[PDB]
């Protein structure tokens, strides 16, 4: 499962949460991902005894950010192959190192970080963002 | 700005396609949308 | 008078700049830093 090892072909490190992006198991059918989605590539290193090969259990992804990524990818004619996270939720300076998705991007091999990200004065000095495409913020939750 | 006599455009500017195509903006400092305005109301019927 | 309706296409504001001038990086960083100190909210509650 080398994904056909064969200049527009880049990894895309994504994550699933909220109606932003959701990961579902493969459509049974005959063992193939259904339509109206893009084949993700889950990575499992659950072997806690031996250094087994990473789990290449493929799945399917759908949601907001993946749809916008598909639109963008069509818009500028570049190929892609999604790839999920291995450790950490998003990324944080844990004693002078990014442990998360932003660490994956800054450490090469990723070349994208589409997901549920927040623009901040904490990662602009290692990566550089694009124009925000949704109005985030901090708000409250009180029962009526 | 574009000719020779300006360097910062601090003003009610706004992001869009062409202007961002021809110059480089910064991160936004307000998230205002576009809306509509009408006039208020007054008291009502039942006459006599 | 009063404003009604919902919000269609929602861009943002922003301080413009030239193309490839030395300031842009630092001015964007300064705006981003000040946006996380209540400064924007402080001035909004002071004036608007």
């Amino acid at each position: 499962y080398y994904v056909w090892p064969r200049d527009d072909h880049l990894s895309i490190v994504t994550l699933e949460e909220a109606p932003f992006v959701i990961v579902e198991s493969v459509d049974p059918l005959s063992g193939t991902c259904m339509r109206n989605t893009v084949p993700c590539e889950k990575r499992i290193v659950t072997e806690n005894k031996t250094d087994e090969e990473p789990g290449y259990i493929k799945k399917c992804c759908k949601g907001f950010c993946i749809d916008i990524l598909k639109k963008i990818s069509k818009s500028v004619k570049f190929t892609y192959d999604l790839y999920l996270v291995t450790n950490g939720k998003h990324g944080k300076k844990i004693n002078g190192t990014w442990n998360g998705m932003i660490g994956e991007v800054v450490m090469k091999r990723a070349y994208m970080a589409v997901g549920s990200l927040t623009i901040n004065e904490e990662r602009s000095e290692v990566v550089d963002f694009s124009v925000p495409f949704i109005e985030t913020g901090i708000s409250v939750m009180v029962s009526r | 700005l574009l000719s020779g006599q300006a360097d910062m455009i601090v003003a009610p500017l706004t992001i869009n396609n062409e202007r961002a195509q021809y110059i480089e903006f910064s991160k936004p400092f307000k998230y205002q949308g576009l809306t509509i305005l009408v006039k208020k109301e007054i008291p009502r019927s039942t006459l006599d | 008078l009063v404003t009604t309706g919902e919000l269609f296409f929602r861009s943002g504001f922003g301080i413009g700049m030239r193309k490839d001038s030395p300031w842009k990086q630092n001015v964007s960083l300064s705006i981003l830093k000040s946006h996380e100190n209540g400064f924007m909210e402080d001035l909004d509650k002071t004036w608007v």
